[PDB]
Protein backbone atom coordinates (compact mmCIF):
# COMPACT_ATOMS: atom_id res chain seq x y z
CA UNK A 1 0.00 0.00 0.00
CA UNK A 2 3.26 2.18 1.23
CA UNK A 3 4.75 1.45 -2.39
CA UNK A 4 1.41 1.80 -4.42
CA UNK A 5 0.91 5.52 -2.79
CA UNK A 6 5.01 6.78 -2.87
CA UNK A 7 4.31 5.63 -6.96
CA UNK A 8 1.26 7.17 -7.06
CA UNK A 9 2.33 11.22 -5.49
CA UNK A 10 5.59 10.84 -7.58
CA UNK A 11 3.10 10.29 -10.73
CA UNK A 12 1.10 13.08 -9.57
CA UNK A 13 3.78 16.18 -8.88
CA UNK A 14 5.60 14.38 -11.65
CA UNK A 15 2.39 15.79 -13.47
CA UNK A 16 2.11 18.96 -11.66
CA UNK A 17 5.91 19.76 -13.22
CA UNK A 18 4.86 19.34 -16.17
CA UNK A 19 1.63 21.29 -16.29
CA UNK A 20 3.42 24.05 -15.15
CA UNK A 21 5.98 23.71 -17.93
CA UNK A 22 3.54 23.85 -20.73
CA UNK A 23 1.64 26.42 -18.90
CA UNK A 24 4.75 28.51 -19.51
CA UNK A 25 5.39 27.64 -22.80
CA UNK A 26 1.59 28.97 -23.99
CA UNK A 27 2.67 32.48 -21.88
CA UNK A 28 5.40 32.85 -24.00
CA UNK A 29 4.16 31.99 -27.37
CA UNK A 30 1.63 34.40 -26.76
CA UNK A 31 3.86 37.59 -27.36
CA UNK A 32 5.01 36.08 -30.79
CA UNK A 33 1.04 35.15 -31.91
CA UNK A 34 0.55 38.81 -30.74
CA UNK A 35 3.52 40.60 -33.26
CA UNK A 36 2.53 38.05 -35.89
CA UNK A 37 -0.60 39.43 -36.08
CA UNK A 38 0.83 42.95 -35.88
CA UNK A 39 2.99 41.85 -39.20
CA UNK A 40 -0.16 40.83 -41.06
CA UNK A 41 -2.02 43.76 -40.33
CA UNK A 42 0.89 45.92 -42.08
CA UNK A 43 0.93 42.80 -44.58
CA UNK A 44 -2.71 43.90 -45.28
CA UNK A 45 -1.88 47.83 -45.28
CA UNK A 46 0.15 47.46 -48.17
CA UNK A 47 -1.28 45.32 -49.60
CA UNK A 48 -4.27 47.70 -49.90
CA UNK B 1 65.76 -2.31 23.57
CA UNK B 2 64.98 -0.59 26.48
CA UNK B 3 67.46 -1.04 29.42
CA UNK B 4 64.13 -0.97 31.93
CA UNK B 5 62.72 -4.24 29.96
CA UNK B 6 60.86 -5.82 32.93
CA UNK B 7 61.19 -9.86 33.61
CA UNK B 8 59.36 -11.95 35.23
CA UNK B 9 57.27 -15.16 33.66
CA UNK B 10 54.28 -15.38 36.03
CA UNK B 11 50.61 -15.30 35.53
CA UNK B 12 49.50 -11.89 36.70
CA UNK B 13 46.54 -12.29 39.20
CA UNK B 14 43.59 -10.80 37.82
CA UNK B 15 42.01 -7.33 39.24
CA UNK B 16 39.09 -6.65 37.69
CA UNK B 17 36.26 -8.12 36.01
CA UNK B 18 34.81 -6.95 32.74
CA UNK B 19 31.14 -5.39 32.93
CA UNK B 20 29.07 -3.80 31.00
CA UNK B 21 30.49 -0.29 30.27
CA UNK B 22 28.32 2.29 32.20
CA UNK B 23 28.35 4.74 29.42
CA UNK B 24 24.42 5.51 28.57
CA UNK B 25 25.17 7.80 24.70
CA UNK B 26 26.14 6.36 21.94
CA UNK B 27 25.78 2.95 21.24
CA UNK B 28 22.18 3.55 20.88
CA UNK B 29 20.75 5.16 17.48
CA UNK B 30 19.22 8.21 16.67
CA UNK B 31 15.25 8.06 15.56
CA UNK B 32 13.78 8.90 12.91
CA UNK B 33 10.01 9.58 12.31
CA UNK B 34 8.33 9.77 8.71
CA UNK B 35 5.25 9.19 6.92
CA UNK B 36 3.61 9.22 3.54
CA UNK B 37 0.47 10.15 5.00
CA UNK B 38 1.64 13.57 5.64
CA UNK B 39 1.12 13.65 1.49
CA UNK B 40 -2.10 13.54 1.16
CA UNK B 41 -2.77 16.92 2.10
CA UNK B 42 -2.32 19.33 -1.02
CA UNK B 43 -4.02 22.81 -2.43
CA UNK B 44 -6.98 23.00 -4.28
CA UNK B 45 -5.48 24.95 -7.43
CA UNK B 46 -8.05 27.81 -7.64
CA UNK B 47 -7.16 31.04 -9.29
CA UNK B 48 -5.75 29.94 -12.46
Amino acid sequence: KRLNETQRQNQLDEIKNSVGLTFKKKQEVEKSINDSEKRLKHAMTEST
Amino acid sequence: ENSLSTTSKSKRQVIVPVCMPKIHYSPLKTGLCYDVRMRYHAKIFTSY
